[PDB]
């Protein structure tokens, strides 16, 4: 991409706890459902507008099951920030946040990095927003999110992007409507393009 | 050990400062997915029906809240058909050349709104703009 501006973000965790759904719905849109445990590591670029400008996350979307890879150590190379998720349902996933972050400081030491507390969206958190003193050191930083009801989820990356760019004021600014190119359908195959469409208006909306 | 210039504020430049409001009310689009045959979400946030005050052309333009990312964004076309999901007053699908994620790409969009009302002011707005592009 074209924005000067780019940061490397390493995204660890448990598994199970939401890091690649949370990166998927900044990357779509979409709520995957579904549980696919991420094979080593996933590199996704996530580009946010801003009143300074352009910026870009190179998120290096890292699988939290231990099982899955070799030399994790060797994605934190060169990384100047991440964010460390656990589950506000699976307590054990937030016993075991130290680690990640003494995993990550000792291959960076000065990066920027956010503890999230991913699914406050279900109703009985057994880990507490108020449990949460991990951020207390500088250079950290606390939210509870949600990928499921977006609660939160642009804060990290904002956060992130104050912290790197320093701009305690910089906002996240609307993604210019560039005009949609002068091109249209071909109506020929226009005869084919009702019945997907019928596919989708026979198929009811979730919820 | 280089350190570096904060670099400057650029003036926020939307893309709407030639357009023109037709309509603007948040909404919820969904995307079809035609391999797994359900309905994905592609985004919540402001739907806006825009025309160009200089070529005249109108499109649909919507955003996502809090990223401020484009979730959709393509022209109206007169053969564009709006059709409820279901039985469904809330709710419209349409097929589209998507411009949201910045290349042209076909889609089958649903688009869900939070009162009925809000529904049948999108549909009789989008039915409006194509009452000039005929
Ligand atoms: N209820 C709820 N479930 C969520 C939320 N975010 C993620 N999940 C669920 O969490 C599960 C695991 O998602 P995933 O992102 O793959 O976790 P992961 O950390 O990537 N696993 P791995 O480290 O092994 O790749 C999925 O089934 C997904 O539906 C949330 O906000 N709410
Ligand atoms: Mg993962």
């Amino acid at each position: 991409g074209e924005p000067q501006v780019q940061f490397k973000l390493v995204l660890v965790g448990d598994g199970g706890t939401g890091k690649t759904t949370f990166v998927k719905r900044h990357l779509t849109g979409e709520f995957e459902k579904k549980a696919v445990a991420t094979l080593g590591v996933e590199v996704h670029p996530l580009v946010f507008h801003t009143n300074r400008g352009p910026i870009k996350f190179n998120v290096w979307d890292t699988a939290g099951q231990e099982k899955f890879g070799g030399l994790r150590d060797g994605y934190y190379i060169q990384a100047q920030c991440a964010i460390i998720m656990f589950d506000v349902t699976s307590r054990v996933t937030y016993k075991n946040v130290p680690n990640w972050h003494r995993d990550l400081v000792r291959v960076c030491e000065n990066i920027p990095i956010v503890l999230c507390g991913n699914k406050v969206d279900i109703k009985d958190r057994k880990v507490k927003a108020k449990s949460i003193v991990f951020h207390r050191k500088k250079n950290l930083q606390y939210y509870d999110i949600s990928a499921k009801s977006n609660y939160n989820f642009e804060k990290p990356f904002l956060w992130l992007a104050r912290k790197l760019i320093g701009d305690p004021n910089l906002e996240f600014v609307a993604m210019p409507a560039l005009a949609p190119p002068e091109v249209v359908m071909d109506p020929a195959l226009a005869a084919q393009y009702e019945h997907d469409l019928e596919v989708a208006q026979t198929t009811a909306l979730p919820d | 050990e280089p350190v570096v210039p904060l670099p400057d504020k650029i003036e926020v430049k939307t893309g709407e400062e030639d357009e023109e409001e037709f309509f603007c009310n948040r909404a919820k689009l969904f995307r079809f997915d035609v391999e797994s045959k359900e309905w994905k979400e592609r985004g919540i946030g402001n739907v806006k029906i825009l025309r160009h005050k200089t070529s005249g052309k109108i499109r649909l333009l919507m955003r996502r809240e809090q990223v401020l990312k484009i979730c959709a964004n393509h022209y109206i076309s007169p053969d564009m058909k709006l059709t409820p999901n279901a039985g469904s007053d809330r709710s419209f699908v349409w097929h589209a050349l998507d411009y949201a994620d910045e290349l042209p790409k076909p889609e089958q969009l649903a688009i869900r709104f939070k009162t009925p009302e809000e529904a049948a002011l999108f549909k009789c707005k989008f039915e409006e703009a194509q009452s000039i592009l005929k």
